[PDB]
């Protein structure tokens, strides 16, 4: 299936009493794998299958790198607030990562945000930075003048990031590569007088990716469908739903991990 | 500057039945910036034995996390999730819909 | 474990080219650096490669093949001043640099008019000089007899270069036997 | 860009020593390497950022202080002979990610000895050109020998009429061992300066071979009969002839 590795950084200027100035977390698929912040100043595993397969020297090495990345984030945020002539508390965020999809093709991404809005987006295929406004355009110019750094990021996204992801996927295979099929049920109920609601509800499934839709007479999709969010149930599995109002033959169609399911409403 | 107020969803781990043990979830998501306060309530009183994930990061740059506690639903007990965030003038109390 | 390999020493001729190879065996790869270090000096950055291809910077070019795990540093139109050590360094998957042990590059001057000779200098010293660059000088087989390596000097205003090696001793040693342990040109001038 | 001191130092076994490094380039990462014959640079300690440091590959016998963003000191708590080496400090804009290169200091040559009484300055002599070379080639090679010195802390230069010269000079890149079997052999170094015959035949021309030796400091205690082998210049000279 499709797997992903990504690392986030968050910087906050002038934080309130309990908010770290810097936080960095890594994920494989929906699973946190690592954490670091300016309070602990220590990189720590967040998944047992990461802790069990990476020796202390690894955590020590990346702790040192994160302490540098924290300092660099602090300075970059100070410079961004200056460009915007902003005071008070503002945020800076980074996301880097890659995906390995089913057909063996890969994606890679690297992006920055200021105050929670897109700021700079790297396109590894053209080796350029897309900027949202003139302040970002200023930073883009500097970064695009360093040809070698652009090439380095392309190599990291396309080769290194994928190799690390495959390594972690093997470490966590009993978790990340398992399948728990959904339990699916259809409920009908008259609500407002003369208005029948149909709910198709799924829970207990892993991975979280699931397709749910309503069809009419087998061929056509129903017009106004309401979709529930895919929500963690807290035990490692997820839940979701889709609903319609009935007015001739309706069915809920569910696809999860290569298995299709149909629930006809009698 | 664009601040985004939390979405707050309260739901049981399993389909709920009165008198059967379960878990009550509060998923707080889509908010920015990251400072947030979350409590689970039973008849208006904060529940002390509550689990919660660490602050989590979304690709759209917002944050989310999950609070939960073991509980046995009954007809008479009212459960809720109380959330404060810079976008809110006062804490927002979101009642569990009893798996309706 | 991880390894990075480059030859200990290379010798090429003035005016020609040389290719200094650096092979690496690492779990991951984040770039390959070349540094130049003249004897007694600090290394200075020459080049960086991280994707596949050849990047030219004047007389120097650096090549990378990620799939073959090797790089080379190419020096065109070699000059005596290119005599130096050349260090390769690879950034591994944890962004740590692994250093090769360095390649000492020796350049053989193009001697236009060889005139091999062994002269005696006074304040007891013997000077083997003006021989062709194909000649090599061997160390002495006597604890009390000292012989230097070949040295190239450049009389710049005359556009003239010459090889030389020096031998000395205070043992009761003449310049006729001084370089006996070396293979010297048959027409070497031994003044009387 | 990167300033490290001292360039040369002789230490007695067990003595304490601090190497200084400063960089005025606003770099965040700094490094201390040792360079030994036959192997790649080895990282001793590094500092990814102001306020953190960590061991490298060979930390034992050393420690460091990232004093501030500019300075990264390397301490030898109790000097051992195996710490005889050439030490290089370096910095980079950041460490970890990126294509950023290292900027190296000039290097510190440290020699650790059990007994300072093995330290000797060079003797220096200049050998005048052969008359047979002058007649056979119309050129004149002077030879300088620096002999009997220890440690190998020397810089040889040629001076004609009071100004250093470089054209026509070749100095051995490495000194040779006078006693190659001994771990603490003294050293010899040779150099040639070649000039035109007519320049040598001008008696107004003065040739001086200069050897700067780096040895003991004023702080070291010395009680021997021979003169304290301090850092010093030793020279030999000749005048143009015939
Ligand atoms: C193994 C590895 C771990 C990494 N960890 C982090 C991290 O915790 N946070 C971050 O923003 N970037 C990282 N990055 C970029 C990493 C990179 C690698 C290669
Ligand atoms: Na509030």
């Amino acid at each position: 299936r499709t797997h992903s590795l990504r690392y986030f950084r968050l910087g906050v200027s002038d934080p309130i009493h309990g908010v770290p100035e810097f936080i960095s977390v890594g994920y494989v698929d929906s699973h946190p794998i690592t954490t670091y912040d300016s309070v602990t100043r220590q990189k720590e595993p967040r998944a047992p299958w990461m802790a069990e397969n990476l020796a202390p020297d690894h955590w020590e090495r990346y702790t040192q790198l994160l302490r540098g990345w924290q300092q660099m984030f602090k300075v970059e945020l100070k410079r961004l607030q200056r460009h915007y002539n902003h005071s008070g508390s503002h945020t800076y965020q980074r996301m880097i990562g890659c995906e390995l999809l089913e057909d063996g093709s890969t994606t890679g991404f690297l992006q920055y945000a200021y105050d929670g809005q897109d700021f700079l987006i790297f396109n590894k295929d053209t080796l350029s930075w897309l900027a949202v406004d003139n302040v970002a355009h200023t930073i883009k110019q500097a970064w695009e003048a360093n040809q070698h750094e652009l090439l380095y990021q392309k190599n990291w996204l396309e080769e290194e990031c994928i190799a690390w992801l495959k390594r972690f996927l093997e470490y966590g295979k009993d978790t990340l590569q398992r399948t728990e099929p959904p339990l699916v049920r259809v409920n009908r109920k008259e609500t407002f007088p003369g208005v029948t609601a149909l709910f198709c509800k799924a829970h207990g499934f892993y991975p979280p990716e699931i397709y749910m839709t309503w069809m009419k007479n087998g061929e056509e999709i129903v017009q106004e469908i309401d979709y529930g969010d895919i929500l963690p149930s807290g035990d490692g599995t997820y839940q979701a739903w889709a609903s319609i109002e009935l007015d001739n033959l309706y069915s809920c169609h569910v696809e999860h991990s290569g298995v299709h399911m149909v629930l006809q409403v009698p | 500057m664009i601040q985004r107020t939390p979405k707050i969803q309260v739901y049981s781990r399993h389909p709920a039945e009165n008198g059967k043990s379960n878990f009550l979830n509060c998923y707080v998501s889509g908010f920015h910036p990251s400072d947030i306060e979350v409590d689970l309530l039973k008849n208006g009183e904060r529940i002390e034995k509550v689990e919660h994930s660490d602050l989590s990061f979304s690709k759209d740059w917002s944050f989310y996390l999950l609070y939960y506690t073991e509980f046995t639903p009954t007809e008479k007990d009212e459960y809720a999730c109380r959330v404060n965030h810079v976008t809110l003038s006062q804490p927002k109390i979101v009642k569990w819909d009893r798996d309706m | 474990g991880q390894n990075i390999d480059q030859p200990t020493e290379m010798t090429a001729t003035e005016g020609a080219i040389v290719q200094i190879n650096c092979t690496y065996q690492t779990s991951g790869f984040n770039g390959l650096f070349w540094y130049q270090q003249h004897a007694g000096e600090a290394p200075t950055f020459l080049s960086y490669n991280v994707l596949d291809g050849l990047e030219e910077k004047g007389r120097f070019s650096s090549f990378l093949s990620r799939s073959k795990g090797y790089s080379y540093l190419l020096l065109k139109e070699l000059q005596m001043k290119d005599s130096a050590s050349y260090l390769c360094a690879v950034k591994d998957s944890n962004y740590q640099l692994i250093w090769g042990a360095g390649t000492k590059l020796i350049i053989k001057p193009d001697i236009q008019n060889p005139d091999p000779a062994v002269y005696q200098l006074r304040d007891s010293v013997c000077l083997f000089t003006d021989f062709d660059s194909q000649t090599n000088v061997s160390q002495s087989k006597d604890s009390d007899v000292y012989i230097t390596d070949k040295c190239v000097l450049d009389m710049r205003s005359m556009d003239f270069k010459s090889n030389s090696a020096v031998a000395w001793s205070n043992k009761s040693f003449a310049c006729a036997n001084a370089f006996n342990n070396s293979i010297i040109p048959e027409d070497t001038f031994f003044p009387s | 860009g990167v300033t490290q001191t001292p360039k040369f130092q002789v230490l007695k076994t067990g003595q304490s020593m601090t190497l200084q490094c400063a960089q005025d380039m606003n770099h965040n990462s700094m490094y201390w390497y040792r360079q030994d014959p036959g192997m790649g640079l080895r990282l001793i300690y590094y500092s990814a950022s102001e306020g953190t440091t960590d061991k490298g590959e060979v930390p034992n016998g050393y420690n460091v202080s990232r004093l501030n963003k500019r300075e990264f000191s390397l301490r030898l708590e109790s000097a051992a002979p195996s710490q005889t080496s050439v030490y290089f400090c370096a910095s980079s804009v950041w460490t970890g990610e990126g294509s950023g290169e290292l900027f190296f200091g000039e290097g510190s040559r440290l020699t650790v000895l059990e007994d300072l009484k093995n330290v000797f300055p060079p003797e220096v002599a200049v050998f005048e050109p052969s008359e047979a070379e002058i007649s056979h080639t119309q050129k004149a090679t002077l030879v300088c020998l620096a002999t009997g010195f220890y440690p190998d802390h020397v810089e040889l230069s040629w001076w004609v009429n009071g100004k250093e010269v470089h054209s026509g000079v070749c100095t051995d890149p490495q000194p040779l061992k006078e006693q190659p079997a001994l771990n603490d052999s003294r050293y010899a170094l040779s150099s040639r300066l070649r000039v035109s015959a007519t320049f040598w035949q001008n008696p107004r021309n003065h040739f001086r071979c200069q050897v700067q030796f780096y040895g003991l400091s004023e702080n070291d205690e010395w009680t021997q009969d021979r003169a304290k082998p301090v850092t010093q210049i030793v020279s030999a000279e000749a005048w143009g002839r015939a």
